[PDB]
RNA sequence: GGUAGUAGCAAAUAUUCAAAUGAGAACUUUGAAGGCCGAAGAGGGGAAAGGUUCCAUGUGAACGGCACUUGCACAUGGGUU
RNA sequence: GAACCGGGACGUGGCGGUUGACGGCAACGUUAGGAAGUCCGGAGACGUCGGCGGGGGCCUCGGGAAGAGUUAUCUUUUCUGUUUAACAGCCUGCCCACCCUGGAAACGACUCAGUCGGAGGUAGGGUCCAGCGGCUGGAAGAGCACCGCACGUCGCGUGGUGUCCGGUGCGCCCCCGGCGGCCCUUGAAAAUCCGGAGGACCGAGUGCCGUCCACGCCCGGUCGUACUCAUAACCGCAUCAGGUCUCCAAGGUGAACAGCCUCUGGUCGAUGGAACAAUGUAGGCAAGGGAAGUCGGCAAAAUGGAUCCGUAACUUCGGGAAAAGGAUUGGCUCUGAGGGCUGGGAACA
């Protein structure tokens, strides 16, 4: 299971730090009921505008959405951005403004 | 299921059925234990009887052979 | 276990109506709810449907009998008398 | 007429804040909050009975046992395939 | 948009003529497959109570995805929705009922309870019956949820993604099946529909006689239909705390449509403001005594659920009985017992 978080728009808007989100996901993602135990089973990789999460075992997109929402609340940008599933790709999320 | 698998015969099945209706057995485990104990006791009794009859027959044959030998000695 | 010393079927009435009436109705209660031998099919499967009506569960024959018993005592006497009269007439 | 501006308005837990309209707002409408009915209901339909009370717009007087901008009231229209 | 019913008239195709079909040992099956006076059966068609079983809806648990709520801290967590009508075909075949083979005591089969069997069980193989069962067409094009572009005054505009996979039950509402209990109580009729007994009568050779078969064609009158159904739309002289038949019925606690709290839906409608005198109305408490009060223990208080122990006289033997009289009850962490499916001593995994 591979999932991608798209933050290209906020990155271009200079309101998001891809490295910060990658660190948050690495520290908070739970493997076998324990947080931060990514190791070989779960791998989180970042890019210029996209974050990719891969796990050998089955993974839930909803958990990634919940972690991203927690990060947004922590960084005090939840009131401006929301996590929305992309129309075409079924394994990717996007951060977008709502107004 | 036991009757279908031939672990028990129809007669023992009927007896156990009547006893179950009689509230003899509280649960699965006690019924299984009782069935196993009855089968083991029956097998032990059967094998003991067979051994006793076999040894009796062997002793009778030996006695007959000895009697024939003594009769031959007497005939001389 | 012996549930009732002597009441038996009339125990449903509890302590009502008096001992004598309960004892008197015990006979009817037992007889009308009992099974009776079926002469036609040789089975104990005759049950009362309504007062005076007795049907067999096995062969399906229905007989008109006593209110609370399959055969009243006077029925046998009537049959014997009729048989005697018929034999006299035929002879 | 006196009684007399007196007897009374007291069952069914409960209202509050801001705004809008209006000559006039404790009582109309919007939003927020705090409560109640708690599925054998203060919810959602029928039978009988009623007969337009249904819906829209407007409103002098009367009535809605205080009040009303309001309405099961009044006036004009519409509605039951 | 997609179906059905009743009636009418024909045309095409199909079906029968061994004049009135074929198949199965049988239960019976197949879209068709004669027939008039006369006669016969069934459905309509029926009480009440108890257990059990099946189906539909609801409730409930888990996973996948979509959106939302919380996020000082924790929460792969909390909430919402994740749909499939009539009707047509095929499949399936509950509990019963029925048919074929066979002939049973060492009797067996069997229900929660029963019950069944030489008047033919068990067993093996079949037929039929219900379905608010399954699949497909209807039908995703619809509905719902989510994500976008556009007019931005009047396009009821335009596009995409999903609508997925399982568990569970003395759970609740409805329907059905099959047993059992009760009666000195046995718990409607008719319209209408279906089936059957009989066979008078009836036709031809390349056309005739029939045909409850399929498709095609036409028509379907009259009246009611708004609204309330009630703490103001009915009656009670009223917008009266009274009276007036019935359908639906979520979560928690709990035995429980008890009481108490909550969700959907509804609603804050009972003229308002200030004070907190006496006397009242409704609701509590009260030291010591404990009915001395009073006609009278009126009123109030006391008791109360569940589990365990225990329970007298008398008695119509059924009861009395929850007699009387005693003990326990929270929270937290554990232990033991009570099951289903699959796989050839399987007493196992
Ligand atoms: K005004
Ligand atoms: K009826
Ligand atoms: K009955
Ligand atoms: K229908
Ligand atoms: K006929
Ligand atoms: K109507
Ligand atoms: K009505
Ligand atoms: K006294
Ligand atoms: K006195
Ligand atoms: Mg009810
Ligand atoms: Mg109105
Ligand atoms: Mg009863
Ligand atoms: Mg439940
Ligand atoms: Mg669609
Ligand atoms: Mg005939
Ligand atoms: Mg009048
Ligand atoms: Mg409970
Ligand atoms: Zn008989």
């Amino acid at each position: 299971a591979t999932f991608v978080i798209d933050c290209s728009k906020p990155v271009e808007d200079k309101i998001m730090e891809i490295a910060s989100l990658e660190k948050f996901l690495q520290e908070r993602i739970k493997v076998g009921g324990k947080a931060g135990a990514l190791g070989d089973s779960v791998t989180v990789t970042r890019d210029k505008t996209k974050i990719t999460v891969t796990s050998d075992t089955t993974f839930s997109k909803r958990y990634l959405k919940y972690l991203t929402k927690k990060y947004l609340k922590k960084n005090n940008v939840r009131d401006w951005l929301r996590v929305i599933s992309s129309n075409k790709d079924r394994n990717v999320y996007e951060l977008r403004y709502f107004n | 299921k036991y009757r279908e698998s031939k672990k028990i015969d129809r007669h023992m099945y009927h007896d156990m059925y009547m006893k179950v209706k009689g509230n003899v057995f509280k649960n699965k485990r006690v019924l299984m234990e009782n069935i196993h104990k009855t089968k083991a006791e029956k097998a032990r009794e059967k094998t003991l009887s067979d051994q006793f009859e076999a040894r009796r027959a062997k002793n009778k044959a030996s006695r007959e052979r000895k009697f024939a030998r003594r009769e031959e000695r007497l005939a001389q | 276990t012996k549930r009732t010393k002597k009441a038996g079927i009339v125990g449903k009435y509890g302590t009502r109506y008096g001992a004598s009436l309960r004892k008197q109705i015990k006979k009817m209660e037992v007889s009308q709810h009992s099974k009776y031998f079926c002469e036609f099919c040789g089975k104990y499967a005759v049950k009362r449907k309504a007062v005076g009506i007795w049907g067999c569960k096995d062969c399906g024959k229905v007989k008109a009998g006593g209110a609370y018993t399959l055969n009243t005592a006077s029925a046998v006497t009537v049959r014997s008398t009729i048989r005697r009269l018929r034999e006299q007439t035929e002879s």
